[PDB]
């Protein structure tokens, strides 16, 4: 969330 | 053997469809930024992200301009001229596409469902790879669940079979086509497939652990997102792995999964090493090239371990960009994440940020007392410790998200290459600190021990040690008259 | 339905060969001690013990005089003339024969290995049964383990089919041949086969729990061998069932098996009840007709929970018969165990024993201050609490080891029959006490619970509860986006009505 | 051991 996730 | 240095290269569909190497406002980090020098510092570049469509095949986002896409990929593969060992992989998945509530989640679940779906999907991956000129396949499903794991495993095995055949057919013995996946770097998501780790990794060249985001706006208190080791003063967490479908006894589960524990990079690596059949050489430690920002934090300890008022929802449900001095945040409309490049510029300006260092976690952090801000991130200094850890633990290398976040001089990337490769860099005396180490012990990381051979017909008292069929076993209680492995009274405690 | 009252009648091959009803010195408890009145108090008599020979067939100890054996058995079967519902079962096994290091252990393991061996063994059981006049088969293998359990289960099933068939053939519909086994009463031995209890019990009329010997010379601290409930001051043990091959999560094992715990009768019973498919009506509670003696005990608390200098090796190593007043001990060369009959005489003989009572465990014990002795045993008073427990928990009845150890009047047997069947006995007001209760909850005895149905695509917080596919589940942590039963964030905590 | 066991 926000990046890789 | 050379440590892997795997850099993700993420580029939005809008930036591909409007690709340019002369306007950072449209394309902040075009391929031209990757010079021959930097190309030499990397071993792999993971182009991200592709998807799996409703036809259960690998494919580019529907909104992608295929001509532009081919040209961008070609610029990347062009880098191989400067580094004969360089591989340009492509990643399928990511959060938006594959998370439980993501837009294509079903396709992932479906694609691995049957022998036929798996074959069609496997074929499509290899087809995409060859048609666009990639050097391997990376799967970033976040994350398959227990009931999908057997199917997921079978799909990876199928892809491995096809890549191996393709490698021979293309005479690629010197740089074989590879298969890797991005793995969870935290116990909660890892619990989903942890029990079948050995089978998941068998067909892979590497499992790239997402050992970051171990703290986020969804958490109760601010924390380091990628602490190497534990800080007894920081929050602790429920060890979700003691609940994985392992089939171990209470004793076994308990010694392998202390709870609560410190959510750290070391925890994740050790948790993987604890599983039998998971070789350290295939484990790649991920590191972030971005920081996570929290607002409304209480001063007092650099801002560490404080309650905050950061919207943990996604997307960012506001137009309020509170990360002072971060133009990037306004641009991408989110003050919760900032690239190392931006952060460096934030420190370069006045903005009232102070860079502090935690010697237990071995990571840096920013604190803005005037606005009560806290930023957890990594840098060339925290990388020294992670690099040493990777060597000591004989891991396969390092991975990072993502290349486009390094500073223009490519300092973070240069540091990683330096710590593994520079003839004039020596970390033999680098002090790893007193941070908390994960203490878990499992089947795959048992201590070497010696003990008398078990003797059939003998009665053992509680606490007795014997060697049998390769391992050293200990009795859990007294008056044991059965053999290790046949009597649940024996606990495997050592190997050889 | 009448509670079962199963009394073991154990007689050594030696006493069988020299059987006499007029010489207590040769045969301490001849069948003639069982009057028609006592016979009416029993529903079953487990003649003990037969064995399995190297030919993998049920058989009498080879040193048994067959004619004398038949005579003894006939004396038992004759008791049936005074009680139409009395069954004379025979037990195969026992400690000496079937414990891991016993002379015949290998025969039990090999007899249950294959369809062929199981068929031949079962056939021999029914053949012995009919040949000597027995009413059923009881297996006392102490105890099947690991890879042996499936064979054991298949063997019981094979016996079950032959018994039912033989019931028809003999027109025994009014008193069907039965199959039972003696099961462990303590978690350590129980863990050997715990995970497959339901499969083991399915073919049985009853599983008789050996809920005694919960304390013994082998323990570092003296303790009651058959405490009904736990005493906080007593020793506690690691709950071995959490090491059984169940396949439960850490949370499930912890909830089902608190540890350390109190080794009690209530624990054994509740441990069996926790497992799905194990009906309380097939559970028979065993009680001891003997006491276990300890020496070298400290004072201060009646000798309870004290270190001691009692040899635990078997057979009794020494020659020192230190149990003052027990002549039975000299005869049998072991001061570690005494029949209730003998204990009663010890009390009567003024040898220095004080009879004490533990109101938590609901059991009696003797303390010898002069010589530092401690005895854990059961009596008519402790049976009141166990009898009520049996009725309350709806168990199948009571079993005891063994008939030969009651006093000449048969007071212990008479008390058990009285508490289940006497019109003039009323225990409605008997206070069960405040001793510790076993409260484990296993996915096989979940409470009835209610919760909003699970909603796919929803994100749940930690501790949320939802009903899904017949059960109620709770999240162990937050941000849960998976469905219950799936992944490992959900804990099954209840049943959907 | 000693009795039933």
């Amino acid at each position: 969330r926000x990046s890789h996730x | 053997t050379r440590k892997a240095v795997i850099g993700y290269y993420f580029i939005p569909t809008n930036q591909i469809n409007n690709y340019t190497e002369t306007d950072t406002s449209v394309v902040p980090f075009p391929v031209s930024n990757i010079t021959p020098a930097k190309a030499k510092q990397l071993t792999h570049i993971n182009f991200s992200f592709l998807d799996i469509n409703s036809n259960l095949e690998c494919a580019w986002d529907p909104a992608t301009n295929d001509a532009k896409a081919r040209d961008v990929v070609n610029r990347l593969t062009a880098l191989k001229a400067h580094n004969p060992s360089l591989r340009i992989m492509f990643s399928i998945g990511g959060w938006y596409y594959s998370n439980d509530l993501g837009v294509s989640h079903a396709n992932y679940v479906n694609a691995v469902k049957t022998p036929a779906s798996r074959t069609k999907f496997a074929q499509s991956c290899v087809r995409i790879m060859k048609d666009y000129g990639f050097d391997g396949v990376d799967i970033d499903w976040e994350y398959p669940q227990a009931a999908e794991v057997d199917g997921f495993i079978a799909a990876l095995q199928e892809i491995r079979t096809l890549l191996n055949q393709q490698t021979i057919t293309d005479g690629r013995q010197a740089l074989p086509y590879q298969l890797t996946i991005a793995g969870a770097g935290g116990a909660f998501f890892l619990s989903r497939y942890y029990s079948k780790l050995a089978q998941i990794v068998a067909p892979l060249d590497y499992i790239n652990l997402m050992t970051y985001d171990l703290a986020g706006p969804w958490e109760k208190v601010t924390n380091h997102q990628a602490a190497l080791f534990g800080d007894a003063a920081g929050p602790t967490f429920y060890n979700a792995l003691r609940e994985a479908n392992l089939g171990w006894s209470w004793e076994e589960l308990t010694r392998a999964f202390p709870s609560p524990f410190s959510l750290t990079v070391d925890a994740a690596v050790q948790q993987h090493l604890m599983m039998e059949g998971v070789p350290s050489a295939k484990i790649v430690m991920g590191v972030p090239f971005y920081g996570r920002a929290f607002k409304g934090v209480s001063g007092g300890n650099g801002g560490q371990y404080s309650s905050h008022s950061t919207p943990g929802e996604d997307p960012y449900p506001s137009t309020d960009y509170w990360l002072v001095g971060c133009e990037e945040c306004v641009r991408d409309k989110d003050p919760r994440i900032a690239s190392y490049r931006q952060l460096e510029q934030m420190l370069q300006g006045n903005y009232g940020y102070q860079r502090l260092w935690n010697d237990k976690t071995k990571t840096p952090y920013l604190y803005h007392a005037q606005n009560g801000l806290f930023v957890t991130y990594d840098d060339a200094e925290s990388f020294k410790y992670k690099a040493k850890y990777i060597k000591q633990q004989q891991l396969g290398g390092v991975m990072f998200w993502h290349l486009g976040q390094d500073n223009r001089n490519g300092d973070l990337l240069a540091a990683l290459d330096r710590y593994f490769n520079a003839a004039d860099y020596d970390d033999s005396q680098l002090d790893m600190g007193t941070g908390l180490r994960y203490t878990g012990v499992g089947p795959g990381n048992l201590p070497i021990m010696t003990a008398p051979a078990y003797v059939p017909g003998t009665t053992y008292a509680q606490g007795a040690l014997v060697s049998y069929q390769g391992y050293v076993w200990q009795t859990k209680w007294g008056y044991i008259t059965s053999a290790p492995g046949s009597d649940s009274a024996w606990l495997k405690v050592g190997r050889v």
